[PDB]
């Protein structure tokens, strides 16, 4: 029941007091409503009922699902889930508001309003029924046939024993996707990459490295990787809609911990190689303290001096997490 | 009088609905109880109520209501949440201080499946006018003759 | 001859005050139903021959019952068919009914199957089949 | 207080032929109750009786088709006067059996002749309480 | 004796007699339907009308006046069937109680399920009538 | 054995009168004939064609019991002819005819005066007022039905078994929920023919509209006749009735009408109408004191040289 | 606009057993049902009307469709043929124009229901979607049963002779003559016809016609309709109010076909001879009789003197005519005598100047 | 009155806090003797929390509120007893007043009592399986009925061994084990149309009057389910034998008893040392019948994963383990049961493939090393240019003072 060609929109039935769902798609697809008793979620313990025509439109989650394999609800009743939701959609999409509010008589109203003004005849309508011991709940919903810049702004429900509860409405252009790296890590810290987007409408993403692309957990939404497998390399984020692209480039290291066992010396002539990210060198009376000055100056490794004297030599890294050495003779 | 208004010498008859107390589900209600019910159980009908356009169906309605009470009180366990859920549906005309039937008013025997039907009938009509007008008149339940 | 009515294995299901209790709790207590007022006291046919009357009302109710009340009336029906498997033959002139409450007609019905449980299988109920007055 | 009389009297005199055209579309062994124990006073008896085979004049209605439904409400017209005096519903104690329709009809027509010389002389407020019999 | 219709007795009025006596009944009076008639294809209707007719001779001798014409008209129109020597119901035959109104509607289909095959079939077997085992 | 169909030829038809059948409430028609007659009561409404049956009904049987309905009558029928008696009746729900009716009868025979009225509910009386003075107790009775919705009828009935001059006189009938309406009993001794005859001769222009007519006051119905020169024709026969005759076909001459009941008589010579015309001719030329000139002229002017013979249509 | 009235036709419902009447008319027109039970349907008290479009009960005595228009009233009746009934016209013969529809009704009633009915042209079966049966229950336990055969569009083809046999009943049958264009078969000839003076006379045409005809009896320019009643097959029109007035022609036409025939009439009278005349040395008499025959002591012998009769000088205009001369020789009082069928009669003229 | 209450076991001298229509809900908390003020969150939370949980602390500690109630009551008990924890599997007996079966599982702590009837394979995994937590359950008609227990240690669940005579003759007579003082219980469900039928138990053929008994009801349209349930008390050698119904409508269908003085796990261990194909799709198995179900676990180098200790069709359980990951070694198989043991050892020797030479060495000779179960190798002189001779030595190494033959290698001298 993914997302897959033309999205559902809804209209609601000439007939009756109920609503419809109309998806587009090339085979038609499957067509099932489904309403939630609680705000979640996808479980199997809420109610999935295929019927392209909705009647039963009180409830916490409405919506609906196109699959085949190719509602914005405002509750007076109870508390905001956001600080002045926004609600975003493309010209000529419909516009759809539900506003449900539960009291104890029936003696209640609600009504919808825009920026302090009433709402058009055709752009309304409502319903009610009785809940638990006499309890009366009421939907007032508010839409619009096809939205145009006209119709973008603040829509606010307001009930006759309840608080007023509002949202804006973003109506222009056909998609768009707004986001906001390089990383590095030690060999035992658990991490995960992360993106943090407002993007409408829903996005495809991809997660890709080196070849190997696997897809994603998908006010803003926020995508998370966390298989890196200790691999390093660039992490590449590629998510799209149907009208917008975008593309992140996520670079990761590994700990500084430098190796030295690599040591090597031709005749007149002597170095070692370090396998650490960021690594720093250091080269008879003396208990292997004392410091040979040197002749020559010194995922990726490093090296360093010429031969004037012969004796045996100790070579160091030196990294953040300390140091490592290696003894060298400088013989032939 | 048990305390009327200070302000207007001439009575206070108020009944009326702000917002409209009929809900869209009713005639669900009445199905589900229909469905448990046996038809010719004996009910009553007022046989001889007053033509009046804008109180008749409203007359019924209290009458049918006081019918949910009476029918509670003999009905078993299930059968009383049944009543109850259709008795919420217009347990709205009791917000009226509607007067006690008159010595004139009389009843005919009729069929549960018909007072059930009639006040279905009777909500539908009614849910276009609850809000528009005003019922102060029907709170005296009126004969023909 | 006029023999023909005895159960080898017990019709009586141990789960029918169930049955009963689930029908109660949707039906109005007060509805008319009739009993019989002049049945002969016979000790052996009596609970029989009522129960016989019961399950006749029990089809007469299924007629008039709404979609989900006629589910229940047949699943109390079932409980006490078993008479119908015997050739009772009907009602005679001197049979007199009197109008009672269906919450009556049920709760009597279950006393009648409680004390014929003990001996619907050890009784031959072949004088049973012809209703007598007193 | 509340009082029963009549000035002018509502029994027609052509009530017996009502009666036989009803009769003459019934089948006679149709199953309806007449009260077993009415106190019975001379004044109220026959009254009471009306009142009861009324009550039934319109549940038969009910399950009537078109044409018997005319014959009816023609037998229900001549004793709906009944329904003019305040009769107080019956009480818990009043039993009622099984009869025929022929019974009751024959019985609501005996009813009206015996009441006939009286319906204007008396004053039935007495009789809107029913009464059972000791 | 051979049971078997040369000329159709099904008469092409017969819904409207039954309209008309329907017209003057309780539908609620209390008559009845066989309850185990064995799975026959071809006696099946022509032994329920043979019990709904033997209903319309009871029917008529508790009849008035005038309702006993509406009955015989009915009878009429389903006494075709006492044209054959059907054997009395056996033993295990069981009736349960019904509407009138149920009976005749029942009555009406049997003889239009009946009607285009009455001449075509031989109902001999149909004398011995069967209860499902 | 012998009884047979040859006897007397004596033979009558005397109209139809009114029986109260024992105690039952049903009226009996006694219409006596020597050859005995077809005694029919026919309940018609709002009348008046009496062979029209799909309003009007009719019912041959002696004995009515449905006496509630429009119009009543008795009708007798036996070898001489059909004489019929109406049954008198009062409609209280009929609208206030400005006539008050009159009845008339003589001495000996039945009186009967229907009073019936149609009320809503039951709760209504009805009442006969003798000149408003009590009425005896086995001259009255009372019926009642019931009618369309929870309508009722109720019939109040007034009867004489021999009325005399003592029961002669004004009748009204009132209803505890309608206006009183009445009427008049005028008894007779012998069938009488009362009418005025003022218009013995007429005078009409020759392409005038004119219907000859005959007002009178008669009891009982009588058998009328308009004879002229041999042609004899029939009649079609406010209190009193007016008999009218139009086929005068311009013809001039007696136009007798003769008008005859049970035990009364009567007739009216009705003169020639005449109109104007010129018509001239000549007459014999051996003549005396003129030549003569006939030629019947005009009512008008009836008929050089002087001294002429006397002339009386023709002139001398 | 061109106004029309065409008989009712017929059609049975495709959903059910029954008939429907299709009766075409400018403007459109009252189709009602009549069901009279007699085959006449004289009066209209036992007779049965009901106008509705599709007849369901088609059992019954005289069915026929009926009522019109502005124009009038056309009707068009079932032919039907009673089994159980007495025969009527022997052998029937039923004619319609070649393309209109044929329909022909078999009615039997037995006692049992035992009977079947079947339709036969002339010793061979017939075509499946040409019939259909219906029955129905009467009285005490009787069954009345009814086989039509129906043509949707008439031919040559389709004419000959059917018969209905019953098993229970006896074989009645009835021919069919289809027809190209309407006819009026009547023996025309100049008849002339001559009444006594005051007897009872009527004028007669006896002819088999379709369509119904629509005739009138004219006379002089006076033009009076007929009573085209039609037991024989034909039908006979009459006209008896001749007044004793002495050419009276009926001209009577149907859709396709017209007719006139020329009735000539007289009057024989007892001669006149009252009208004497004589002028000097001449003298005769005037006789009015349609058989004038004259003869010429006082008036005791006939004079065979001078003669001047009235040869036949009126061709065509013989109605009514006087008819002589008796010249001078010898004055005296002489009689002259009018002699015919009916005796005589005379007058006597002196011959003086 | 309205009173709720919990059970809290006492894990250490810790510091452990216990929380449980936002609005002005009055609150009052009511320790062991003694009083405690309240402070409530908000939907709607309050809390009371221990520091170091001492001897004094343990026990009593209720919580009394009122808001839309007079009062609202709650109970916990606290306890501190230490480590006699147990979970013995449920047992059954039938309530004494009426036709209907109580779960008796013992545990310390004392365990949630569920009744779980679920039809038997139609279309176990509670799909639409039916559970109902009651102790006493009086439903004992159709489906597969398993009571299960479920405490701080887990959950140890016990099926009511059933004998439908209504469905499919069983091709193989089963087994019922139960150690001796345990209670026998085995329903024999019948479907029949019409009622008219009986059912009788039988184990010396040819029962005790309080060891069986007979229970009915009626199904969809006018059918007839009997039980007729046989129970033994507490079983004994005396019990153990085989029992069979038979039905007045229904083929006779039997099942024999076999009563354990002790704990038993029986298995027949065959091949214990095995060898890899390279490409061969292995599973290694275990055949075992033992009484109490075993709890299993195959464990490799210090890994140790469990298993799907499925049933065969034959009586015993056979368990299974495919994750071999080719890698070779000792895979050990150790399951256990209340009463019993078991460990079974399964060596593994895949490799099937040789690995050349690589040592050069000038002490004493080079060395040849390889990676092969079992090699054989042959010291050669005709290498290039070119003889078979001798080398003394002290993965399968080889001093000279080479090449290999297996049946699926090459050097440099
Ligand atoms: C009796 O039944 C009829 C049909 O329902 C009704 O009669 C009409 O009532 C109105 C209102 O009183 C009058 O204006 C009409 O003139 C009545 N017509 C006839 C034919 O009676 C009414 O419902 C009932 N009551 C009365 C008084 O007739
Ligand atoms: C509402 O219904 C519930 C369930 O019956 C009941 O417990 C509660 O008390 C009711 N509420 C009121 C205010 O009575
Ligand atoms: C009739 O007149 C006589 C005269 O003597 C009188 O006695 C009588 O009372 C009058 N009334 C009646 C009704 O006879
Ligand atoms: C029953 O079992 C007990 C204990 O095993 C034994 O003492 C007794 O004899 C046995 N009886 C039978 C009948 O098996
Ligand atoms: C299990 O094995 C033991 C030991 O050999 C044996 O005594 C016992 O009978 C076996 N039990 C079963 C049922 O296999």
């Amino acid at each position: 029941l993914l997302y897959t060609l033309r999205r559902p929109y809804f209209r609601k039935m000439e007939n009756q007091d109920a609503l419809v769902c109309i998806s587009e798609s090339v085979p038609e697809p499957i067509v099932e409503w489904v309403l939630c008793d609680s705000q979640g979620e996808e479980s199997p313990a809420v109610v999935k009922k295929e019927e392209k025509v909705l009647h039963e439109l009180f409830g916490m989650d409405i919506r609906c699902c196109a699959r085949n394999e190719l509602l914005f609800t405002i509750d007076l009743n109870q508390t905001p889930q956001t600080t002045l939701p926004q609600l975003f959609l493309k010209v000529g999409e419909p516009l759809w508001i539900r506003c449900k509010a539960v009291h104890v008589n029936h003696g209640f109203g609600l009504t919808w309003e825009l920026e302090n003004k009433a709402l058009e005849e055709g752009n309304y309508f409502e319903m009610s029924t009785y809940s638990t011991n006499r309890t009366m709940i009421r939907i007032l919903f508010a839409f619009v046939s096809s939205v145009a810049r006209n119709d973008t702004g603040y829509y606010t429900c307001s009930s006759s024993k309840h608080p007023s509860q509002s949202a804006l409405v973003i109506i222009v252009e056909k998609g768009f996707i707004n986001a906001t790296e390089d990383y590095e890590i030690d060999q035992y810290e658990e991490f995960c990459f992360s993106v943090r987007f407002k993007a409408y409408p829903q996005i495809r993403c991809t997660w890709t490295f080196s070849r190997k692309s696997f897809p994603c957990e998908q006010g803003y939404s926020i995508s998370k990787f966390c298989n890196h497998k200790h691999q390093p390399g660039e992490y590449i984020f590629h998510a799209e809609n149907d009208d917008a692209q975008f593309t992140k480039m996520f670079t990761l290291n590994i700990r500084r911990k430098p190796q030295v066992l690599a040591e090597a010396s031709a005749s007149q002539a002597s170095c070692f190689s370090d396998g650490y990210p960021l690594p720093s060198w250091t080269w008879s009376p003396n208990c292997t303290e004392e410091i040979t000055e040197g002749v020559w100056n010194r995922v990726s490794s490093s090296t360093m001096s010429e031969a004037i004297k012969g004796f045996l030599v100790k070579c160091c890294a030196y990294n953040s997490l300390g140091t490592s050495c290696e003894t060298i003779l400088l013989n032939s | 009088s048990s305390g009327l208004v200070p302000r207007g010498s001439h009575m206070t008859q108020d009944c009326s609905f702000q917002h409209s107390p009929i809900s869209s589900d009713f005639a669900v209600k009445i199905r589900e109880l229909s469905d448990y019910l046996l038809q010719d159980y004996p009910v009553t009908v007022a046989s001889n109520l007053q033509d009046e356009e804008l109180c008749g169906g409203l007359w019924r309605l209290v009458l049918a209501q006081r019918w949910m009470e009476r029918l509670k009180t003999v009905a078993g366990s299930k059968m009383q949440g049944l009543l109850e859920r259709v008795n919420t549906e217009i347990h709205f005309v009791t917000k009226c201080a509607f007067q006690p039937p008159p010595s004139c008013l009389r009843f005919v025997q009729t069929n549960i499946s018909r007072l059930l039907q009639e006040t279905s009938e009777q909500l539908v009509a009614l849910k276009p006018w609850i809000t528009r007008q005003n019922f102060s008149r029907c709170l005296e339940l009126q004969c023909q003759p």
